[PDB]
């Protein structure tokens, strides 16, 4: 089979910087008969199919900004974002159509480099609904933050928390270029109904001083 | 030549 | 507009088969072939086979050992691909699509949205919905965030729009999390300002396909 080999695996540019993906071939894929390299670039974002960019190689599809090219030939080939916007956050595969079966490469990560941004903290108290069903999920929201890391500590009438939360950050932002964390304590109600109060401390590089949100059970 | 994709011409 | 859109969300046991559709639309079905591609967690796309919506040949990957099977059918204008003998390894999300149409007047590129199957013996669950609602504990610089949370469902996924797709900007629909349970569980937020919480309505809509079950909450003030 022809496999396909992209370099590097992830990079991380600034807003508005040039990104190129490298892309080659473990053989060519340049016809002879019509002089085309039967190569094409996708873009995926999380969740969503792909989305074409490149064809032959050099050839961008109609819709596709202008900022985005491709050049190459045979074994090597090479995917140019000349201006990286907040909107380019994806995975980029190429891929070659000229031999069967058809093969993509590992594909490339790509990340913006963004501005220090603290997070917005918010606290969610349990719904009386779920409260009915004997469980108490009280959710703390860290808000378009950057850079990715941040620590979130539970406490419980001021007492530090150990093993009833979990933690999930999103990817980045296409628009700001920001993260977003939650992170859910989950108790009983009965164990959720013997304390008053309940806080989330934040640290974060935009931040000084850790941060908390809290509130008393009552609502 | 090109098993390919009948779609690429 | 062509457009692919294909089935649900499944659960499988390890040994047994999977049917996935493809539902074409906004063309003529028979003048091109749909390719069928699948994406394992963390993994590169994996081409699986093809074929052609006219004459109905085939050619598939040897890489599958022939336990792939794509068919079509002219009339309802679909082509489906079945998968036997579905191993850990078969856990992915199965995408048709028509890939590199290519024409000296016109060139396109279509795909479907992707559909997950899972391979596991545990049995399908669907989730319960909790509103998060905005007050005073989650206001800052006139800004308030609301959500949902979808707990204690399998298989993944779960999608979360709001005003069926008519609010999207300041969303975020957090990657689910594994519960000690073995059941998922995750939340999807939206910042909206403050000011604003009297006159507009935020409704979270939950689909879970593997369960057939569909949710819309509306998330109120206090």
């Amino acid at each position: 089979d022809i496999v396909m080999t992209q370099s590097p695996d992830s990079l991380a540019v600034s807003l508005g910087e040039r990104a190129t993906i490298n892309c080659k071939s473990s053989q060519s894929v340049l016809y002879s008969s019509n002089n085309k390299n039967y190569l094409a670039w996708y873009q995926q974002k999380p969740g969503q199919p792909p989305n074409l960019l490149i064809y032959w190689a050099s050839t961008r599809q109609s819709g596709v900004p202008d900022r985005f090219s491709g050049s190459g030939s045979g074994t090597d080939f090479t995917l140019t974002i000349s201006s990286l916007q907040a909107e380019d956050v994806a995975v980029y595969y190429c891929h070659q159509y000229y031999s069967s079966p058809l093969t993509f490469g590992g594909g490339t990560k790509v990340e913006i480099k963004r501005t220090v941004a603290a997070p917005s903290v918010f606290i969610f108290p349990p719904s009386d609904e779920q409260l009915k069903s004997g469980t108490a999920s009280v959710v703390c929201l860290l808000n378009n933050f950057y850079p990715r890391e941040a620590k979130v500590q539970w406490k419980v009438d001021n007492a530090l928390q150990s093993g009833n939360s979990q933690e999930s950050v999103t990817e980045q932002d296409s628009k700001d270029s920001t993260y977003s964390l939650s992170s859910t304590l989950t108790l009983s109600k009965a164990d959720y109904e013997k304390h008053k109060v309940y806080a989330c401390e934040v640290t974060h590089q935009g931040l000084s001083s850790p941060v908390t949100k809290s509130f008393n059970r009552g609502e | 030549n090109p098993n390919a994709n009948p779609n690429a011409n | 507009q062509v457009q692919l859109v294909q089935s649900g969300a499944e659960v499988k046991k390890p040994g047994a088969s999977v049917k996935v559709s493809c539902k074409a639309s906004g063309y003529t079905f028979t003048s091109y072939a749909i390719h069928w591609v699948r994406q394992a967690p963390g993994q590169r796309l994996e081409w699986m086979g093809w074929i052609k919506a006219g004459n109905g040949n085939t050619r598939y990957s040897q890489k599958f050992q022939d336990r792939v099977t794509i068919t079509r059918d002219t009339s309802t204008t679909t082509a489906y691909m079945e998968l036997s003998s579905l191993r850990s390894e078969d856990t992915a999300v199965y995408y048709c699509a028509l890939l590199t149409v290519l024409t000296p007047d016109d060139a396109f590129d279509i795909w479907g949205q992707g559909t997950m199957v899972t391979v596991s013996s545990a049995s399908t669950k669907g989730p319960s919905v909790f509103p998060l609602a905005p007050s005073s504990k989650s206001t800052s610089g006139g800004t308030a965030a609301l959500g949902c949370l979808v707990k204690d469902y399998f298989p993944e996924p779960v999608t979360v729009s709001w005003n069926s797709g008519a609010l999207t900007s300041g969303v975020h629909t957090f990657p689910a999390v594994l519960q000690s349970s073995g059941l998922y569980s995750l939340s999807s937020v939206v910042t909206v300002p403050s000011s604003s919480l009297g006159t507009q309505t935020y409704i979270c809509n939950v689909n879970h396909k593997p369960s057939n079950t569909k949710v819309d909450k509306k998330v109120e003030p206090k």
